[PDB]
């Protein structure tokens, strides 16, 4: 109920499972974005070399 | 204090990030995260709008080694020759 | 408890809200006081002109220089990631039975 | 005495008594034979495991499905299946109890001939009947009119009935159901690296399909969501302790029912099958068939199939008539339940196939008595 | 200037030159589009095979028939069929030769409208004529009076003509011919287990129907002979080498012509259609229509249809008047032969539909010029 | 610019230019690392030996195969394999040469993702393509239609093609080829007393299998002949000077292709895979798959395999139709040869995956541009 009021969702329609799945996908996209940025910077440095 | 809404308009046409917008009265709850962001003492990050406007806007409208052979037979001859 | 007491997640939500308020000006979606949880999934939709850099990659590229504490953000979201896929109803029914 | 209902479907055999609300003996229809070398002598090493024992011991077995697309290919295996469901699971004497059987329409006749001959000469009942599954589903629904789509594990068939009259020319059979979905899920699970090649792994892929898969309301938007983010991915635990995670294959697997070209079949989807079954009937009854689309079978256990079915039929039908999908929560066993309705009716008691009729007419009375 | 005669029937396009006795180009009217994935680059992979090439490569193709029950459903496919029969088969310029056309009676008018529009705006001839097929069959029969039952692949129609006068109110149409027989034959072959579901397999069932099926002289006695002894059973060789055997299905397939309730139609048989077509005429002219039952079409190519037709009409008609069936051996091409007779006639030259008449009158002169 | 063909199979990398007859660099794909303590200092002791140097110096090395059943497990080893086959074998710059790689069907997609990403970002090309090996074998055979059985060192896969059209639902994969034959021969040479346990001894058992083994025409008669008299026994000389003599293991070892239950696999043999791949297709092409059984790969190089597989398919197929195995004398390198015709084809030049398209579309174009 506190997280339903926190994320401004309907309390009778919030499920914790899709909330945590959205956070799981957001963390996976976060790590994939960091990995792609690191690979892009490494390949740009290798191309400049 | 509406610090999040105090953003300058952009010069160029921007690619629309689609989202499901909340109602305002739902966002002004007591336990709301956006209510804690609406306090001016919270930590705010100033974005660099110049690079976002730069990138995510819409776009607008010699004879060294001469040979008489072809390259396939010449490279086959190079493989044949360089093993000697 | 980690979602309710996260420090960097409201920082990132105000950052994406300011970027969207820049980015969706002149439309019905602009001038928003808040948005749903599914906005973070669609961040790879906004591509650059070269179709190489998404908006998430550029936000973390800017966050690597100016505000590195946003890179502490998977630590707060590790326990939601571990908690995902757990059905509360079946374990509560098993405990009640 | 009290009659028996034995839905001997392609995937799961559901047997039980008449006048009951739930099928007492539900177990899958497989025959498991050992393929490795037995070294420990004694302790009763059976050469053929049938039913739940084949399921529990499947790591050392070759599992054979005796029914393929509603057609019994192996008859000794189905004799073993009938022996297990009569003597071991239900624990009944078949010579003093009538037994109702279920069959898909547009079946080869010699299959019905051999079922009649075996059930009167090996499992010799006092009486029996062979019934269309869609009529039993409509009798389970408690209504007289409607069109029934029934999709088991081998056969997806559409039968429309108006006021107790079934139109035979509008009955449409499609050989695409849950076993083809399981084989297509085997084919698409190799993209993620998970190799499932054995017959034992077919049950694991079937359990993945039962527990995690769902019918998408819009397929292209769900592909766009799966390509964008990994939010709808879900994890499953294998019996060796390995944890897999699947994404778009949750809804690409049941989409073969709506798009049969995934597995190479030229035929149209089940919504087009339903619509062509409606349009082959008379014009005066179609309004009754639009509002009473009854679904049955375990292939309609995906929790997104009714809204997709209503959306596709509402796109197909004219908009001035109501589309309503009758999807009860117990439509998995409804083929059993309406049989338990039909075996307990007083008006059914003269419609039995007695032993005297079989003895005077050979195994040919099933073509003239059953529909 | 030699005219062209192009019978664009439902079954097979039969085109050729006027004054000849046999048509030069007989080829089936299908359009075949590939459905699987092409991997081999180059060598002219056409996206649509038309005619004989679609027949000879049908194992990788979806085949579409442009005509359904005498009505052209798909028009781009018919444009491809007309381009194939003009440019590839006869190899003639259409703009220098007239081209006769054939049409079933009780057709919706927009088919004739779009026929006129395409033949004067895409395949623009100096002249054309659209004719009733039964009138052409009577012209090839060489007699002025008679009633013609013409049964193609989509339309079975009865037209009586007395002394060159065709009575319009007695003309009858029934939407039951050879494609519906092929559909019913695919339905009843599933009793013996041979599942023919694809569009390619429809041609195999059509070849089975052309080679093996026949009209029974009595139907219940042939049930007695077929059920008693296996003397009538015939084997057929499939293109994969498998050999099938069919029994009573040889004569159950054409009896849909004499009993339309097999495929769920309320209408009466073709003999009752002929008797009601004769009885709707005047009482004076019924005697000549009894003695001149001319028949045409490929559906009249079963080797038992004339004696059954004579038996049913002689049972229906009063016995004092003579019943005779006129069945020439070349009645398959008799529509083309009658078109070649009518095209070469000197009195037909003022009856042409010219380019100038079309330009002054729109595509509406075909209703007032033709019958 | 000339193109490169590089069949990077499980066992032997076969690489060369386009338009050439024979693959110039044929060498096995192994990475060898030392496992003992080196006491001498100086004169260039390398930490990793790739190719023929690992074969010559194998008595002090652990050899690792980077590819297992067509799926690359170790990627730094495969990077070194590609580095050796570009820089040291062909002596070419990959930045100025297009490259056609081969791939087995039903491969995991992330394997193709990593092939595209490493091939475009370590050895960055102007263009590169990933093809199916069976399509290249049909290119080498010089015919358009046929079923191709390819059997390399890790994957035996069956793909049927008719008139340029591969049927994707009929493609079958079996993870049984020459490496599993080598491991089974290591298992069964222990019966005669010869012990082989190391990775270097796998090469000696592979040389025994390449030099002495042959496919029996009839297995039971050959077992009876080898048990009766020692006429089938043959001798071989080891590098330590010991002379071995083997009997039934000459034809028990390739029999695992026809009997996969020798190594504990549930799946059927290659003849049943070929027959089921033909029977999964549409019917009208099946005759053209019987006369064009194209074989490829080094596993089908035993001098008894064509007559045996002809016997097995002729037992399996209907007898009214010809079976013809297309077994060329150069079927070891036929994947490379058909890659050389496809690389030299004029129409193939639009189907390259250019570097610009890779930069625009990420590493995702290889799912949609390739097969
Ligand atoms: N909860 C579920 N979710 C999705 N699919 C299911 C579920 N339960 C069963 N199924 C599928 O439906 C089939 C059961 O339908 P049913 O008509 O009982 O088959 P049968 O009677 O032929 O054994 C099974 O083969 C299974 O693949
Ligand atoms: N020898 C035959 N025996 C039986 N049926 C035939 C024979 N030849 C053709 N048919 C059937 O008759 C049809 C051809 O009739 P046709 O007069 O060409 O019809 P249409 O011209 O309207 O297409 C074919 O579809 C075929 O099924
Ligand atoms: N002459 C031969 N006789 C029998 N087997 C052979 C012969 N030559 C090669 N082989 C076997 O076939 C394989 C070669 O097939 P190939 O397609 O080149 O494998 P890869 O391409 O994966 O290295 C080798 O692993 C070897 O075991
Ligand atoms: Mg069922
Ligand atoms: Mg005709
Ligand atoms: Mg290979």
């Amino acid at each position: 109920r506190e997280l339903a009021d926190y994320l401004c969702e309907d309390a009778q329609q919030l499920s914790l499972e899709d909330t945590f799945s959205t956070m799981k996908a957001f963390r996976d996209l976060f790590l994939r974005a960091l990995k792609e940025n690191k690979d892009r910077k490494e390949q740009a440095a290798k191309a400049e070399r | 204090v509406p610090s999040h809404r105090r953003v300058n308009p952009p010069t160029l046409r921007m690619k629309k990030l689609n989202w499901q917008k909340l109602p305002s009265n739902v966002a002004r709850e007591h336990n709301s995260m956006w209510a804690s962001l609406s306090s001016p003492d919270a930590e705010a990050v100033e974005p660099d709008f110049s690079s976002i406007e730069r990138l995510f806007s819409f776009p607008a409208a010699e004879p060294k080694e001469i040979t008489f052979l072809d390259a396939k037979k010449s490279l086959n001859l190079n493989i044949f020759l360089k093993q000697f | 408890e980690s979602l309710l007491t996260s420090r960097q997640l409201p920082i990132f939500c105000q950052l994406i809200l300011r970027i969207g308020n820049f980015l969706n000006y002149g439309s019905h979606t602009g001038d928003a006081d808040g948005f749903k949880i599914s906005t973070l999934l669609k961040l790879t939709e906004t591509k650059s002109q070269q179709n190489r850099v998404t908006l998430l990659h550029h936000v973390l590229e800017e966050a690597e220089k100016s505000h590195p504490d946003l890179l502490q953000l998977p630590r707060d979201l590790e326990q939601p990631s571990q908690a995902a896929g757990i059905n509360l109803e079946i374990i509560r029914s098993e405990a009640s039975s | 005495t009290t009659a028996l209902v034995c839905d001997n479907g392609s995937g799961l055999v559901k047997a039980g008594f008449a006048g009951d609300d739930a099928p007492r003996a539900v177990f899958p229809s497989i025959v498991g034979r050992p393929r490795h070398q037995g070294v420990m002598v004694g302790m009763g090493q059976k050469d053929s495991y049938v039913g739940d024992e084949a399921q529990s011991k499947r790591g050392i077995l070759t599992l054979k499905y005796p029914i393929e697309h509603g057609i019994i290919t192996n008859w000794d295996d189905m004799e073993k299946i009938w022996h297990h469901t009569f003597y071991n699971e239900l624990r009944v004497a078949p010579e003093e109890h009538p037994t109702l059987l279920t069959e898909a329409p547009l079946n080869p006749k010699a299959n019905r001939e051999k079922m009649t001959q075996i059930m009167f000469e090996t499992f010799n009942v006092p009486a029996m009947y062979v019934a269309i599954q869609a009529v039993l589903s409509l009798y389970a629904s408690g209504r007289t009119t409607g069109i029934v789509l029934d999709s088991g594990d081998g056969v997806t068939h559409n039968v429309p009935i108006y006021e107790g009259y079934a139109l035979p020319h509008a009955i449409m059979r499609l050989d695409l159901a849950g076993r083809d979905l399981t084989d297509y899920l085997m084919k698409i699970l190799t993209e993620r690296g998970y190799s499932f090649v054995t017959t034992a792994e077919r049950e694991i892929v079937r359990d993945i399909k039962e527990k995690l898969c769902y019918v998408a309301l819009d397929f292209e938007n769900e592909m766009a969501t799966a390509a964008s983010s990994s939010s709808l991915e879900k994890s499953y635990e294998l019996p060796d302790g390995q944890v897999i995670t699947i994404g778009n294959e949750r809804f690409r697997c049941p989409e073969t029912l709506f798009q049969p070209s995934f597995i190479g079949m030229e035929s149209a989807g089940i919504h087009e099958t339903t619509y062509n079954s409606i349009m082959k009937c008379d014009i005066d009854i179609r309004k009754d068939l639009y509002a009473n689309n009854v679904m049955s079978g375990g292939t309609t256990m995906y929790p997104g199939i009714a809204d997709r079915m209503q959306k596709e039929i509402t796109a197909l039908a004219p908009s001035t008539m109501k589309i309503k999908i009758i999807a009860p929560p117990e439509r998995k066993y409804s083929v059993w339940i309406g049989g338990s309705i039909l075996a307990s009716l007083s008006t059914f008691q003269q419609m039995w196939i007695t032993k005297q009729e079989y003895d005077e007419a050979g195994p040919s009375i099933v073509h003239r008595k059953c529909f």
